[PDB]
C-alpha cells in the first residue's frame, strides 16, 4: 500500500460514532446500542488518487469515566471527525469541551471535520443543516449510517484534506 | 457465534495459502541449486558468471523473496485474528462488571488494542524502509 | 508459525567466512570446501526471543567487489547487518571503513550494525588484536564479537544479540 492515515472520532455516548464507523468499515447498520469501552479502531484500505491509502480509524468511547485515558490517543491523530446527530440533544453543550481537549492535547496541524449523522431521522430532527453548518463556516472545515448515505464520501473527504497537506 | 465460523473460513484460507507458499519456495530452492551448478561449469570468466547470474538465478531469488514477504504479511493477519478474539472476551468480562480487579481487566483490553496498533505501526515502518 | 520477520545481511570481503558463519548458524556444521559466493541469496531460520518467535531472513552477499553494485542494491530493507573481517587477514580489517561507508550510502539510517572478527580459533595467525576490533566497535557504538564458524565460537550469540537489538526497537 502507498500511505497510512490515522483518524479519530470523538463524541458523547449516544450519537453514532461506532455506527458511522461501522457503516463505512462494513457497509452496515445495527439498531442495538453497544457502548464502546475505552478505545478501538478499524482498518480500511481505499484507492484514492491511485495512491493506495490505508486508513486507521480510531473510535473513542465518550463516557465520562474514560476521559482520562482516551486523551492519550489525541497526539497521533492526523484527521478527526466529531460526532453530531441531528436528533441528539445537548450533545452540543460539550463541543467546546472536546475542542478544548483537542487544543489541549492534539497535534497543532490536526484536521477537524464535523458530521451530521442519522439524517434519516428527519421527524425527530431537532437541528437544521445550518444550525451547525454556520459553526462549520465559523471554523472553516450530513450522513446516515442506517440509510448509508454520504458516509463513504465523508471519509474520503478527510483523506482529501490530509493528503493535500502532504504536498 | 456465526462470526466465529467466519473466523474459521479466514484462518483456513490462510493456512492453505501458507502450504502453497512453502511448496513454491521448495520448488524454487531446488531449481536454484540446479541452476547455480549449471552456472559454475558453464563459464570460467568471473564477470561472465556475474552476467549469467543476473540472467536467471536473480529473478528466482526475488520470486523467493516476495514469497517470504507474503508469508510474513499472513502471519501478521493471524496475529490480528487472535488479538481480536481476546479483545472480545475482555469486552464481555468488562460488560459483566473487588474494586481493584476490574481496572486490571480494563487495562488488559487496552494493552491488546495497543498490540494490534503496534503491528500496524510495524508494517508501516517496514514499508518506509523499503521505499528509501 | 512466527510473529515477525527480520531482514539481516552479511557483508565483508571475499574470504572472511560469511557463507560459513551463516552455515554454522543455519545447519550447525562447517566445511573447509571453499565455494566463493556469486551474487546474493538468503537462508531462513526462526528463533525465540523471550516469547516473540521471529523469522530471520539472512542474506549472504558476495565479497568480491565486482558484485558490489549488485549487493549494495539490497541494503535497503535490512534490519541488521553483520560486517565481517578475518582476524588472520589485515586487509579485511582495514576495509571495514569502506564496508561501513557502503552501509551509510545504501542502508537505512535506522539499521543496526554488528562487527564480527571471524576465525578466532587460529590464534597463531592472528594479525588483528581482539582489542582493535573492540576499539573500532566502541568508536562506532556498535557490538563486537570474535567468532569461529569452525569452532562454533560466538555464532549463535552474535545472531540472537542482533535479533534482540532489532526487536527491542520494534514497536
Ligand atoms: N436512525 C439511526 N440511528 C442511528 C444511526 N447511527 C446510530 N444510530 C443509533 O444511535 C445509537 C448510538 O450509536 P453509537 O455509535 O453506538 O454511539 P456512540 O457515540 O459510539 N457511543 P459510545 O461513545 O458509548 O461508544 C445506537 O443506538 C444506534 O443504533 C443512524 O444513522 N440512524
Ligand atoms: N579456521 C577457520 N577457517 C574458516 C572459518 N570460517 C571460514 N573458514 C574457511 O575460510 C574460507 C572462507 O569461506 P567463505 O565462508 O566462503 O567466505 P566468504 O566471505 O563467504 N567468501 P565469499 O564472499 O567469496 O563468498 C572457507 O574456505 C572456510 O573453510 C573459521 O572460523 N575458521
Ligand atoms: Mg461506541
Ligand atoms: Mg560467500
Amino acid at each position: 500500500y502507498d500511505l497510512l492515515f490515522k483518524l479519530l472520532l470523538i463524541g458523547d455516548s449516544g450519537v453514532g460514532k461506532t455506527c458511522v464507523l461501522f457503516r463505512f468499515s462494513d457497509d452496515a447498520f445495527n439498531t442495538t446500542f453497544i457502548s464502546t469501552i475505552g478505545i478501538d479502531f478499524k482498518i480500511k484500505t481505499v484507492e484514492l488518487q491511485g495512491k493506495k491509502i490505508k486508513l486507521q480509524i480510531w473510535d473513542t468511547a465518550g463516557q465520562e469515566r474514560f476521559h482520562t485515558i482516551t486523551t492519550s490517543y489525541y497526539r497521533g491523530a492526523m484527521g478527526i471527525m466529531l460526532v453530531y446527530d441531528i436528533t441528539n440533544g445537548k450533545s452540543f453543550e460539550n463541543i467546546s469541551k472536546w475542542l478544548r481537549n483537542i487544543d489541549e492535547h492534539a497535534n497543532e496541524d490536526v484536521e477537524r471535520m464535523l458530521l451530521g449523522n442519522k439524517c434519516d431521522m428527519d421527524d425527530k430532527r431537532v437541528v437544521p443543516k445550518g444550525k451547525g453548518e454556520q459553526i462549520a463556516r465559523e471554523h472553516g472545515i450530513e450522513t446516515s449510517a442506517k440509510a448509508n448515505i454520504n458516509i463513504e464520501k465523508a471519509f474520503l473527504t478527510l483523506a482529501e484534506d490530509i493528503l493535500r497537506k502532504t504536498p | 457465534k456465526e462470526e466465529e465460523m467466519k473466523r474459521f473460513c479466514k484462518a483456513q484460507t490462510i493456512q492453505r495459502r501458507l502450504n502453497e507458499i512453502e511448496a513454491a519456495l521448495r520448488e524454487l530452492e531446488a531449481e536454484g541449486v540446479k541452476l547455480e551448478l549449471a552456472l559454475r561449469r558453464q563459464s570460467s570468466s568471473p564477470e561472465q558468471q556475474k552476467k549469467l547470474w543476473v540472467g536467471q538465478l536473480l529473478q528466482l531469488v526475488d520470486k523467493k523473496n516476495s514469497l517470504v514477504a507474503e508469508e510474513a504479511e499472513l502471519m501478521i493477519t493471524v496475529q490480528e485474528l487472535n488479538l481480536e478474539e481476546k479483545q472480545w472476551q475482555l469486552d464481555q468480562e468488562l460488560r459483566g462488571y473487588d474494586r481493584q480487579a476490574e481496572d486490571q481487566v480494563l487495562r488488559k483490553l487496552v494493552d491488546l488494542v495497543n498490540q494490534r496498533d503496534a503491528l500496524i505501526r510495524f508494517q508501516e515502518e517496514r514499508r518506509l524502509s523499503e521505499l528509501a
